[PDB]
């Protein structure tokens, strides 16, 4: 049908923005874990070398 | 009627086939 004239375009751009979000959020959660695992490490190291 | 991301225009019938 004619309304299918947008079926292959609106969904195509939605998939484009989906892969966008995949790039900008699968990397963002890496910013979440990277900024967190590297932040809980310093105090643990401090206590590790402060028992001695 | 469908089927930046697309091109629109209008031409004379003399060259529609070519």
């Amino acid at each position: 049908s004619q309304k299918n004239g947008i079926a292959t375009l609106l969904q195509a751009e939605k998939e484009a923005h989906e892969i966008v979000s995949k790039a900008r959020k699968y990397r963002q959660d890496k910013l979440k874990q990277a900024k967190t695992d590297a932040a809980k490490e310093i105090d643990s190291y401090k206590i590790q070398k402060d028992k001695e | 009627e469908f089927f930046v991301n697309y091109v629109t225009g209008v031409i004379a019938r003399d060259k529609v086939a070519t």
